[PDB]
């Protein structure tokens, strides 16, 4: 299986750097992109750049060139990243995650940090939260700024769900297709522009937040999540 | 699978 394995939590001073590994195994390391995603609270997922270990070329989204630097050793298949001038706005969780094709499937567990553009395609989700009652059946939303229709034919929406504690796994790829290991309770649609996540039958282990994402242009850019929680 | 864009 594939097995991203990340370095432990960090506390550190404003004004420092700080560099934290992503170890992987269980698949050719210089096949893939490696992504890096970082989780800070009140700000749901934030897409900072990848890398391909086999060329070493990365590409950043441009709201990180100058604070982030991917790097990666074939030797050791590892993948870093170096965050410089830390302060407070980097204090999150940064997770690596294997791009398969342009799914998200294999994440890391995240490294927690604790520090003592006009076209960017802007994916919202209206709804902070779905309150419901285990075996209802619940739809979340999510609108992307643009279509999200590649000329191969494939519209390039998925969906995560982070469980609490946990970090994302994802559900749906390419808008309606159910990822591997996923129960198919769960189902995707839409136009293109407006999406839909169904959940039949909720259960505990569904609850968690929601995210949408595109994955047709850089830079990759999440909705703001919908907290799924069982109810009052 | 490209090398420099991970891109569609």
């Amino acid at each position: 299986e594939v097995q991203l394995q990340q370095s432990g939590a960090e506390l550190v001073r404003p004004g420092t750097s700080v560099k934290m590994s992503c170890k992987a195994a269980g698949y050719t390391f210089t096949k893939y992109w490696i992504g890096w995603v970082k989780q800070r609270p009140g700000h749901g997922l934030e897409w900072i750049g990848d890398i391909h270990p086999g060329s070493f070329y990365s590409n950043y989204n441009e709201k990180f060139k100058g604070k982030a630097t991917l790097t990666a050793d074939t030797s050791s298949s590892t993948a870093y990243m170096q965050l410089s001038s830390l302060t407070s706005e980097d204090s999150a969780i940064y997770y690596c995650a294997r791009d398969y094709y342009t799914n998200y499937g294999d994440w890391g567990q995240g490294t927690s940090v604790t520090v003592s553009g006009g076209s960017d395609i802007v994916m919202t989700q209206a709804a902070p939260s779905v309150s419901v009652t285990p075996g209802e059946s619940v739809s979340i939303s999510c609108r992307s700024s643009k279509s999200l229709l590649h000329r191969n034919g494939n519209t390039y929406l998925f969906w995560f769900l982070q469980r609490p504690g946990q970090s994302p796994q994802l559900l749906i790829y390419r808008m309606s297709n159910l990822a591997s290991g996923v129960p198919d309770r769960f189902s995707g649609s839409g136009s293109g522009t407006a999406f839909t996540l169904r959940i039949s039958r909720v259960e505990a282990e569904d609850v968690g937040v929601y995210y949408c994402m595109q994955h047709l242009e850089y830079p990759y850019t999440f909705g703001s999540g919908t907290k799924l929680e069982l109810k009052v | 699978i490209n090398y420099y864009a991970s891109e569609p």
